[PDB]
């Protein structure tokens, strides 16, 4: 893939901790004033990359400039788009699951998101419709994680958000007024 | 070639008072010449390259064309002394498309011609020692609109007196320049 | 996980990390190829290489050691040697130019343009390393080149990762033999650098590895060859730990806590006793009681300071091989019992054990033994100030005279740094005699 | 019904737990694979206890494995039982710990203590009824310690009504191998006293001078130590398993064991321990059951109580027995030394009868007592704690990570008023 081989390069100035079992990390230079434009999607490309130590890069990183970035958001979605729809069609059960819940705090993170992407659920939506119920310890439910997505989203989406979720979803169910 | 080694600093990819500094530069000599001779005003040893045509004679990088560039700098100086001749040169690079792309700098150019795959300009200057500056970014986001990411290969002409070719990421100033750097007469 | 990072500075350091390489390589049965024989080693860097070599899908260990260097010969040397397959090229990252022995020319002149390179290099290690719980540092006190080149790096390290430790090894200088007499200079230079951020620096000298040699290796001309073989053994002994498994699992971390009472002070000496000739061995037996006699000999260490003029504070024996526990603590107690032994009054406990199962194998083309039962023993004790007393009374009368300072003023120095450092080293001593005093 | 949780705690408690639950495992007759082969009904009906059945009759052990050094429970893991063993149950940790106590008990744990409450909760709602909860652990170590500080004071307060065990090998006397280990084990000891209710007793240099006085077979594992103690804990743990006329709760125990909170340090004792000769040189009988029992050479707990009296004692006795034995030798001792017991409590023996004999063995016995042989150890730590306090050696490792002299003070403080309490009480 080209994000991999764009960092092997090497642009990103992020620096790290670690120990013996866990995580964490660090970083050398602010992102806020360097970029959430030429180098956001660029680096959620990291996110269908599946290798290591690559993905502990996505898997945080991705989280981090979400609480450190709010009001930036705005433009960027359409191409924010593309490596989602993705890593969905690449069809991994962990790789899912670490979407699942980056898209879970991606959509809590800030306002304006469901609105602005109302254009842009025909194409995110279907295939998680059709990953509904194939199936605590470390949240590894495929399915409770979906419904999860599914609740998040609809509320804060608005209004026919939750009839275009049931146009794709024969289950689906309302949260708001059952 | 050397993907392996740090794009930081600075890239001297030439430079005259090397013993042999023409491996990566394939010569295509026809009714011309190369040659090494010392100047007057540096008093040092330079590169002369001649020829009656220009499109018969010129160097090139790199040598092995199978092989690309790999250079994300984005700024370019050339060390160049003006003969009052006919020089160009021609530097090809891959974009956020993954198509390639020309940039042709012919002195001579009477008009600024782009075509879909190579862009054109005038070069016009002064007499003597002088200096080349370009970026790469700059030039692609005005023209095609896309934006530069990495360099693959670079050709030079005849009709030029020449001390180095250097690349860099940034508009540097005059003072960290090395005193190699920092010429004088 | 379980790992770290070596950097090898100096043309003095590249003749032991080649010796060593081989040795790991050796005892991991790894073919000068950079692949296995059919025997299931190989994967993504998990087993026994994985805290060492980064055998990747392509099944190419990649050592997880830098080795710098500024005098091109030797590093092109190795670099057509045998294991240059196995060595990254740009890893043996190479100057093309000589500090000429100078602290300031190394610190000032060179280091500005490769710090960079050489942080490029850990940072693109580090991504990929897991746990990376220290660094080996392989220097010299008087670097013919690399005591410049050491403290600055050394510094940038500390300054950016103030969380890990640093392990420091060097090749002190010689009480008596001294090539230059400005290594003295450069060599307290670095000390004094050092010690504000230097965490843990272990020492050891050529004379007393000659002597060993002559005395129970039975060899009178010896070479780096020996040298770095046993110096190797050293940490080989050292690293085990994470190699295998054993009756406990000490480590790094807890030498650097445990062996330095007080800071600054964190300079403990080695010591291996079970160093003996092939046919010494065969007619002859070895056990826990003798090597703990022998490695508490007072001309069993590599530095020659007197233990009837030194006393004890630290000490950590590490066995590995087939022993028990009973002997162990028989034989500890029986030091503890020996009057001639000196402990401070702060530590009735003043020793920490290591104990691994796995036997100690034998290198081919070595000279050492067909050992059951190996040892390392890591003192501190206060004998070693009167090496610094030795450098202090050579500097004061050198620095009176201030012979060929004038190189220094040419490159650009004062002398404000030896004012500083010769205090420096003063308030060393005086503590050394202040924590000696009960 | 009612039923305990285990739990293994530092480098030692992981190993210390392998060599428990094989023993066990073998004892019920379970093979190391999982499906157990049907020896003995009342074991099979009383193992749910301690294990919970898992498809195909499998009884999975209801223990809590926590450490932060991932080689010591995968070699536990390849040892023969890691497969009976749950990858749910393993925790693993963010650090080598150093042996630190305070950076094992204040940043490390900070960020684990939510999980493990989660596993161990789970594992609550697992269980029915419960007593309590066991831990094993030592004193001296450091990760055991700095933890089971913070595990402990938590379970405490979310279950102030069962029985927290606590299994804390203690450390050599005369050698200690780590320094700060003092300084360590007086902060485990604080809030040691501070919380528990049940600490065991149990000693290196007591388990070597055995195997040399009677295992005599030079050179054993201090596996085979683990062996002898595991042995002990299962004599203990046999009475709640076990029919026959004994009386088995923990508690049941304890309020005859304990006059006073204050009192919290137990030692053990475990009946025959035979030599290579002694297998057919020695008959089984009561009498000489009982001698070899209470005899300061069996004795493996701490140090010699012949430098003090005997204030609670209590022992198990297993196989096929009756009243009247166990009667004559309790009134046997009481009249041989009516000296060495205190008057202000006469009759401080306790005793129970087990009817299941083990397995290799006809007759057994286990016993478990509180007397004055504490005060040489803690007087030990008193003047070890003193005499590096005196200059605070190595503190600046731990005014690192935050701390300050009052705490050592106060904890100290505690120490010498236990010592004045233990004194005091027998004289
Ligand atoms: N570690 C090591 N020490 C050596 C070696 N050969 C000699 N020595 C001793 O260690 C010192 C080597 O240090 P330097 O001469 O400063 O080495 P350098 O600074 O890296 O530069 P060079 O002059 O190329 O050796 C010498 O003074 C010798 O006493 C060697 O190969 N390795
Ligand atoms: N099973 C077992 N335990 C041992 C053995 N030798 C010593 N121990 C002790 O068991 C102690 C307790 O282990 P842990 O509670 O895990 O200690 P820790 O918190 O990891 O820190 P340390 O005490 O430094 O190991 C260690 O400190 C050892 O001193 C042995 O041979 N076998």
């Amino acid at each position: 893939t080209t994000f991999r081989k764009c960092y092997e390069r090497g642009d990103f100035p992020i620096a790290l901790e670690h120990d013996s079992k866990g995580n964490k990390i660090a970083w050398k230079v602010e992102i806020e004033k360097l970029d959430y434009h030429h180098y956001l999607p660029l680096f959620f490309d990291g996110l269908s990359e599946m290798t290591f130590p690559y993905e502990f890069f996505a898997r945080r990183g991705i989280h981090d400039m979400l609480e450190h970035g709010g009001n930036k958001i705005l433009p960027v979605i359409p191409q924010l788009i593309i490596p989602i729809k993705n890593a969905l069609n690449l069809r991994n059960r962990q790789i899912i699951c670490v979407t699942l819940k980056v898209l879970q705090h991606l959509v809590v993170s800030s306002e304006m998101v469901g609105e602005a992407l109302l254009p842009y659920y025909r194409q995110i939506l279907p295939i998680l419709n059709i990953f509904k119920n194939m199936n605590q310890q470390k949240r590894e439910n495929i399915g409770d994680l979906i419904q999860e997505t599914l609740e998040a989203f609809e509320r804060y989406g608005g209004e026919d958000a939750f009839i275009n979720i049931k146009y794709m979803v024969p289950t689906y169910e309302s949260c708001l007024l059952n | 070639m050397f993907k392996n080694t740090f794009q930081s600093g600075f890239l001297s990819i030439l430079y005259s008072i090397g013993s042999k500094p023409l491996q990566i530069w394939d010569k295509k000599v026809r009714n011309g010449h190369i040659k090494r001779i010392t100047d007057n005003d540096i008093q040092s040893l330079v590169l002369e390259i001649e020829g009656t045509n220009v499109s018969t004679t010129y160097i090139t990088c790199p040598a092995d064309p199978k092989k690309t560039l790999g250079i994300k700098l984005p700024f370019l100086v050339m060390i160049i002394k003006n003969l009052k001749k006919y020089f160009t040169f021609e530097v090809q690079v891959l974009d956020d498309k993954n198509v390639r792309r020309r940039f042709r700098a012919s002195n001579y150019q009477s008009t600024t011609r782009v075509k879909p795959f190579i862009c054109t300009m005038p070069m016009r200057l002064d007499d003597g020692w002088n200096q080349i500056q370009f970026n790469l970014s700059d030039f692609t986001r005005r023209a095609y609109g896309t934006n530069y990411i990495e360099t693959l290969r670079v050709q030079i002409h005849a009709n030029c007196r020449i001390r180095r070719v250097y690349f860099s990421d940034r508009l540097y100033s005059e003072d960290e320049l090395p005193a190699e750097f920092k010429l004088y007469l | 996980m379980r790992e770290c990072i070596s950097i090898h500075v100096g043309q003095a350091g590249v003749q032991i990390g080649n010796a060593c390489w081989e040795l790991y390589c050796l005892e991991h049965g790894i073919q000068p190829d950079g692949q296995m024989p059919s025997d299931k080693t190989i994967g993504g860097g998990d087993d026994s290489f994985n805290t060492f070599f980064s055998e990747t899908g392509a099944g190419k260990h990649v050592p997880r050691a830098v080795f710098v260097d500024l005098e091109p010969t030797v590093v092109d040397e190795v670099r057509t040697g045998t294991y240059r397959q196995l060595f990254h090229p740009e890893q043996l990252i190479t100057g093309k130019e000589d500090a000429a022995n100078n602290y300031a020319r190394g610190h000032y002149t060179i280091g500005k343009e490769i710090v960079d390179l050489v942080l490029d290099r850990i940072r693109k290690l580090a991504d990929l390393c897991t746990g990376l719980q220290g660094f080996l540092i392989f220097h010299s006190f008087g670097g013919g080149t690399g005591s410049g080149f050491a403290s600055l790096l050394m510094e940038r390290l500390s300054v950016d990762y103030g969380k890990k430790s640093k392990l420091e090894f060097a090749i002190y200088p010689a009480p008596q033999v001294s090539t230059a007499v400005v290594e003295p200079y450069n060599s307290i230079l670095t000390t004094h650098t050092t010690l504000e951020h230097s965490d843990c620096a272990f020492m050891v000298d050529n004379e007393a590895i000659y002597d060993i040699c002559r005395r129970n290796l039975d060899i009178e001309r010896p070479t780096y060859t020996n040298l770095n073989r046993l110096i190797g053994q050293i940490v080989s002994s050292i690293t085990a730990s994470l190699r295998f498994d054993g009756a406990l699992n000490v480590d790094l971390t807890e030498f650097q806590t445990n062996l330095v009472p007080y800071p600054r002070i964190h300079f403990p000496l080695a010591t291996y006793a079970p160093v003996i000739s092939a046919e010494k061995a065969y007619h002859e037996q070895l056990s826990v009681a003798e090597i703990t006699n022998a490695c508490f000999e007072p001309a069993n260490q590599m530095v020659k300071c007197d233990p009837r003029h030194g006393k004890y504070m630290a000490c950590c024996m590490l066995y590995r091989g087939d022993v028990v526990p009973k002997d162990v603590n028989a034989a500890i107690a029986t030091i503890k019992t020996k009057r001639t032994i000196q402990f401070v009054d702060w530590c009735p406990t003043g020793f920490k054990v290591g104990i691994n199962y796995q036997p100690p194998t034998v290198v081919p083309g070595g000279d050492l033994a067909k050992v059951q039962r190996a040892v390392c023993m890591l003192s501190n004790t206060t004998a070693i100030a009167e090496a610094w007393a030795r450098l202090d009374h050579k500097f004061d009368l050198m620095y009176a005279k201030r012979a060929f300072v004038h190189w220094y003023v040419g490159e650009g120095m004062e002398e404000g740094e030896f004012s500083e450092a010769r205090e420096d080293l003063a308030a060393l001593e005086k503590d050394y005699e202040e924590v000696g005093v009960d | 019904m009612r039923e305990i949780v285990h739990l293994q705690a530092g480098q030692c408690g992981n190993q210390i737990g392998a060599k428990f639950w094989e023993v066990i495992s073998d004892e019920h007759g379970i093979d190391p694979t999982g499906t157990y082969h049907g020896d003995s009904d009342l074991q099979l009906e009383r193992i749910n206890v301690y294990y919970n059945e898992a498809t195909g009759g499998k009884y999975v052990p209801r223990a809590v494995l926590v450490d932060l050094e991932p080689g010591t429970m995968d070699s536990v893991r390849s040892g023969p039982f890691g497969q009976i063993f749950r990858p749910d149950n393993f925790v693993f940790g963010q650090s080598g710990a150093g042996n630190n106590w305070a950076k094992g008990h204040y940043t490390e744990g900070a960020e684990l203590v939510d999980s493990v409450l989660d596993v161990v909760r789970k594992e609550a709602e697992s269980c029915d009824c419960l007593q309590g909860f066991q831990l094993t652990h030592s004193l001296g170590g450091g990760t055991g310690s700095g933890m089971g500080t913070l595990l402990i004071s938590k379970i405490r307060e979310e279950y102030p009504d069962r029985i927290m065990n606590t299994f804390s090998v203690v450390p050599s006397p005369k050698v200690s191998d780590t320094v700060v280990e003092p300084y360590n084990a007086t902060l485990s000891v604080h809030q040691l006293v501070e919380n528990t209710d049940e600490t065991y007793c149990i000693d290196n240099e007591a388990l070597y001078d055995i195997c040399f006085r009677t295992l005599k077979l030079t050179t054993p594992t201090y596996g085979d130590l683990n062996h002898l103690v595991s042995a002990t804990m299962s004599g203990v743990t046999t009475c709640l398993r076990f029919p026959g006329q004994l009386n088995a709760d923990l508690r049941k125990l304890a309020v005859n064991m304990v006059p006073f909170p204050r009192l919290h340090f137990f030692m053990p004792g475990f009946a025959p321990l035979t030599s290579r000769g002694s297998q057919q040189y020695r008959a089984l009988t009561v009498p000489e059951l009982t001698q070899q029992m209470f005899d300061a050479k069996n004795m493996m707990a701490a140090c010699d109580p012949r430098h003090g009296r005997y204030l609670t004692v209590a022992a198990v006795f297993r196989g096929r027995m009756s009243m009247k034995e166990v009667d004559e030798q309790m009134l046997n001792v009481q009249n041989k030394n009516s000296s060495y017991f205190v008057e202000w409590i006469p009759n401080n023996v306790k005793t129970a009868v087990c009817d299941i004999p083990p397995r290799g063995l006809k007759m057994s016995a286990t016993f478990i007592g509180n007397s004055t042989a504490i005060q040489e150890l803690f007087k030990r730590i008193s003047e070890q704690f003193t005499a590096m306090f005196r200059r605070k050696a190595f503190l600046h490792w731990y005014t690192g990570e935050g701390m300050d002299e009052m705490e050592f003070t106060e904890a100290e403080s505690n120490m010498n008023d236990l010592v004045s309490e233990y004194q005091q009480y027998q004289d």
